[PDB]
């Protein structure tokens, strides 16, 4: 979120990010360990962070199920969330 | 002498109006839940030139009248250290 | 983005007059808005912090800040309020 | 302390003819009816 | 103790009456900062977030903090339970 | 390498227990260990036993009416009770 | 019109216009009570000031701490800025909380044609702050001449 | 505790900063300031230099910068760590029979967990998602 | 100087323990704090380990955490030694 | 200060009955004291030893025994939470209102550290409520100083 905006208001995004895992991708997305106050680095009211856990691949058959439609649907569902960027990823193969 | 002030009280009032101080935020966490505003407070912030150094306050007199720092000393950017004076063929001169 | 901030000048005239010191100033205004770390303590066996603040009702907003008081070397409780202006400015909540 | 928690070592040794792992196993038996938030560990010779 | 913290002694009264720190602040055990608020399948959580020293292994190292993990766990008070909500060693494991 | 048939055992405090509890704990194994002799020779403490210790209070109320500080109480004590390192000087060329 | 107010702080001309020309309030407000007024006035956006007060923005609107846009385009040295909003009716001796005026802080900025603006429009020189501090007190602590000449 | 970005840079960044020099295989230094009053310096080494070695050189050049740090900052601790960026994992503590709320977790989790998964070989960097209980004295100004 | 084990214990033991992080192949660390006013952590680590990388790990940790410290005790110094019980001689010197 | 002395201090601080019992059929020392001036007596009640302490008063110890500072057993008894003890203490004579050098009494032990309970049997045998430190204080004192609600109703 921009600065100035609230710890409070950072956690309505999170429980929007976290409503999206637990209701639209129900068969997919084992758990949600949500973090609000700390993003990518570092600390602050107005950043937050969401850790997922997939179910196993074996439960998740298809293209459509697997991490990379998974991430460009939440990112584009997320995309309509007001004054936040809220941005699903994969890690790349390799860091830098 | 003139003045009846001394290095140290010249020390002191450098320490004290030439600051850098943690002043806290509004709205900062743990906050009242619905605050809206974040904001840092900004109080002291270090002098940048001659000029704020010179009107540094020594001390009011009985009279009102005012003792600057300028008033007991020249105020000027200059060498941490005098020691080193370079010169190549002759001609003034820095290096590494 | 650059934010709003709440900027504050402690007027060294005004404080010399009063005789408050301008040490007792920023701890109160930093101790208050932003906590300050006092010692440690222990917690069931284990080493822990100390900390002093304002408790949040009286640090949510601008207005609070006349509601600190501080003592002057007369005995005289003094707020803030005598000794500083404030206005707003905006200012890089994360600079790299 | 060890590894930072209040400890406080104990030493002895296995009865003659005993192996050192059997007088171990039992004091680690005894160990598992100490009260509640007691833990044992075993270091130096025996870590090893 | 919030309770010992209570009845410092700030000073005594002109009648002789005492001042408490009780008298002047409320006294709590909370956080150092009160900035990370992390939620797990919504449900209230904490957790650690682990990095890799550079160049150590991975599996060894997730080896490693399972073990230290279960010599804790039959010490946790009642109800405390540890959940794996984001682990990347899993998928080099059965990757290979 | 101590002894062969040597073992060396820590108990732990895994829950803030305290000091006295861990001592009871500790003699309830000592205790036991002492039933199997069959097993278990020389089980013994490697450490050293509470003793008596003479605790002094400072009455704050009474110090504050007296108007002596603390620094000064405790100074006082320390200094002369258990010593103190002032700073060092310089006996024939040695700094000591 | 929180558009409004981001877009009059980025600069972005024409959007201003979109949203003036669908009714945005002019003299919405964010957090610290500034107004798109306020954010063009600081950000030295010149062009946007004007098409603000065209649609008839509060002029004198003020901040939480008692600051008008006037106070902000005099601070920062908005030489244009401060002419337009005196030619609209900024009042030239409004004071903030504070007892500050657009003399004081231009005087305290050292800026010379803001400050003759000013006063060709009836700064008042004896005009004291909370402190009793002038623009000239303030010219003379800070050892500018040019400045504590004019103001005498 | 209680700084802007700015203080922070001008008052630590750039101090630490200044003394990061003579540190072999060194690519390139990045650092943010932030009005959290937190500051964090990256530098990045070749592929191939020690690591060990790398944080001993930089340590080295901190302790130059240290004594020149607010008093504030030294008790907070500064840190010097070799570590990914990225998360191995995240170990989650919950209470199942909601008798503990998220801060009682969190100082559980600080005060009975953290130190040993810190000091496990092979650890780096242990973030607390929460915050350890500290002795809280909230002031009244009224009062006051 | 002058210090019981608790104060020793509690004051400088319990703080350079929780600063022994991210220091490579730990096996084990124990510590005595006693009423001498003296305290001895033990850091022991893998066999094979650079001795000298491991005493500079601890050495560097230590180094950060001495601002944490006591005065007195910051005065005393804190060394960090490699361990060894093994003499190659003692030379005693005597008055006769 | 004896063979049998030092091992009925020792014995009776770590509450191993069996030996007080063969070292009471001996004939050693209730009285030893140490240091401190200590006796068994004052041990078991500091360390809670209730059986030990029954057996000690059987066996003509001096239940008012004081220490170096003044202190008697019951003190100890009544600071340490030691509530059955406390009771045995004062069934044997007691002084309920004995004085440390301090001036402090049971009552303002039992106070501080919030033993309700052993506070109301110490009224309950005579304890006067109106005693006064070395500081001019009383339990009612020490009880509004520590904010303790419950025993500064007990002490009206
Ligand atoms: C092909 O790479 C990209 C392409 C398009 C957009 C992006 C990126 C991208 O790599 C990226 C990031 O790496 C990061 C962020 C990000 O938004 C993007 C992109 O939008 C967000 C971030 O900066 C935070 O705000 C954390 O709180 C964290 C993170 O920074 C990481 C890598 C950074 N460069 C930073 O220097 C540090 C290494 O952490
Ligand atoms: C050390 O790496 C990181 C460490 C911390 C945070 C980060 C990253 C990081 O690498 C990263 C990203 O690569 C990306 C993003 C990001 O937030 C981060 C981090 O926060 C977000 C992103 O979608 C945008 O912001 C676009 O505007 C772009 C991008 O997604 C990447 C991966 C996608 N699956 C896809 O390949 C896309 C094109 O680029
Ligand atoms: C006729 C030959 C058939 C296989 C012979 C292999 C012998 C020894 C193999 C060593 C490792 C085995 O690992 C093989 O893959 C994974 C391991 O994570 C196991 O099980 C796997 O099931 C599903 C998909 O099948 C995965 O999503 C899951 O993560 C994984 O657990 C397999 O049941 C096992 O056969």
């Amino acid at each position: 979120l921009p600065a100035g905006a609230t710890q409070e208001r950072t956690q309505k995004v999170l429980n929007e990010v976290t409503h999206y895992y637990l209701t639209k991708e129900k068969n997919n997305v084992e758990s949600v360990f949500a973090v609000n106050g700390f993003g990518f680095a570092g600390r602050g009211q107005n950043t937050g962070i969401a850790f997922v856990s997939l179910k196993d691949w074996a439960d998740r058959p298809g293209e459509e199920n697997k991490v990379e439609a998974i991430t460009m649907r939440a990112t584009r569902a997320f995309s309509q969330i007001k004054d936040a960027m809220v941005f699903a990823f994969n890690l790349p193969a390799i860091v830098e | 002498n003139k003045f009846q002030l001394t290095p140290v009280d010249v020390i002191t009032a450098i320490k004290a109006q030439n600051a850098q101080v943690a002043a806290g935020q509004l709205g900062g966490t743990p906050p009242v839940k619905g605050q809206q505003l974040n904001a840092s407070i900004i109080a002291q912030t270090r002098l940048t030139s001659t000029e704020e150094f010179g009107k540094i306050l020594l001390k009011v007199n009985q009279d009102g009248s005012r003792v600057l720092l300028r008033d007991v000393a020249k105020i000027e950017l200059g060498g941490e250290n005098y020691d080193i004076i370079a010169e190549f063929n002759g001609q003034p001169a820095s290096g590494l | 983005e650059d934010t709003p901030q709440f900027k504050i000048d402690i007027d060294q005239e005004k404080a010399q007059a009063l005789g408050v010191s301008i040490n007792d100033i920023n701890t109160t205004l930093g101790a208050a808005w932003g906590g300050s770390y006092v010692n440690d303590f222990i917690d069931r066996g284990r080493v822990k912090k100390v900390y002093v603040m304002s408790e949040a009702k009286y640090r949510m907003l601008p207005d609070d800040i006349g509601d600190w008081y501080v003592r002057a070397a007369d005995g005289q409780m003094v707020p803030f309020s005598a000794f500083s202006s404030s206005r707003w400015e905006y200012g890089s909540p994360r600079l790299e | 302390r060890y590894n930072g928690l209040p400890s406080m070592e104990i030493l002895g040794q296995a009865a003659p003819g005993k192996s050192t792992g059997e007088a171990m196993e039992l004091m680690e038996q005894l160990a598992s009816k100490l009260p509640t938030g007691v833990g044992y560990d075993w270091t130096g010779m025996s870590y090893q | 103790s919030t309770e010992e913290f209570g009845k410092i002694l700030l000073k005594v009264n002109q009648d002789g009456s005492r001042v408490l720190l009780r008298d002047v602040a409320k006294i709590e055990l909370g956080g150092e900062n009160y900035d990370i608020i992390a939620e797990f399948n919504g449900q209230p959580a904490s957790g650690l977030g682990i990095k890799l020293a550079t160049g150590a292994n991975a599996l060894d190292t997730a080896a490693a903090i399972r073990a230290e993990l279960a010599k804790m766990e039959p010490f946790f008070p009642s109800g405390l339970k540890i959940v794996y909500p984001y682990d990347t060693t899993p998928f080099v494991k059965i990757s290979i | 390498l101590g002894t062969a048939t040597g073992f060396d055992f820590e108990l732990i405090d895994q829950a803030g227990l305290g000091h006295e509890k861990l001592t009871q704990a500790r003699n309830q194994l000592l205790a036991e260990a002492a039933k199997h002799p069959d097993m278990l020779t020389s089980v013994r403490p490697n450490g050293l036993e509470d003793t008596p210790q003479f605790k002094i209070d400072i009455d704050q109320e009474k110090a504050q009416a007296l108007g002596v500080s603390i620094n000064d109480i405790n100074t006082t004590l320390g200094a002369a009770w258990g010593g103190s390192y002032v700073n060092d000087f310089i006996d024939r060329g040695r700094v000591k | 019109g929180k558009k409004l107010l981001e877009a009059a702080r980025a600069g972005r001309d024409d959007e201003v216009r979109i949203l003036m020309a669908n009714g945005a309030d002019v003299n919405a407000a964010d957090v610290v009570g500034w107004t798109p007024l306020h954010l063009a006035a600081y950000w030295g956006h010149l062009e946007i000031v004007e098409v603000l007060l065209k649609n008839g923005a509060d002029v004198n609107a003020y901040d939480t701490l008692g600051s008008t846009p006037l106070h902000l385009a005099a601070h920062f040295g908005h030489l244009e800025i401060v002419e337009v909003l005196l030619k609209n009716g900024a009042d030239v001796n409004a004071k903030d909380d504070n007892g500050i005026t657009p003399l004081h802080l231009a005087a305290n900025r050292g800026h010379l044609e803001i400050v003759e603006v000013l006063l060709k429009y009836g700064a008042d020189v004896n005009a004291q702050d909370k402190f009793g501090k002038t623009a000239f007190d303030i010219s003379i602590n800070n050892g500018n001449e040019d400045l504590a000449e004019i103001l005498q | 505790p209680g700084a802007d970005a700015k203080t922070v840079q001008d008052t630590v960044t750039q101090v630490i900063e200044q003394n990061m020099n003579g540190i072999d295989n060194l690519m390139y230094m990045s650092s943010n300031s932030d009005s959290t009053g937190t500051v964090q310096i990256t530098l990045t080494f070749e592929s191939g230099t020690d690591a060990d070695i790398a944080q001993v050189q930089v340590q080295n050049k901190l302790q130059l910068a240290m004594p020149l740090l607010p008093q504030e900052v030294q008790q907070q601790g500064v840190s010097v760590e070799k570590s990914s960026s990225s998360f191995l994992m995240v170990v989650g503590v919950i209470n199942t029979d909601g008798t503990m709320t998220q801060e009682d977790i969190s100082d559980y989790v600080a005060a009975n967990m953290k130190d040993a998964i810190s000091r496990t070989s092979g650890v780096g960097d242990v973030q607390l998602f929460g915050s350890q209980y500290a002795m809280r004295i909230w002031m009244n100004p009224n009062e006051l």
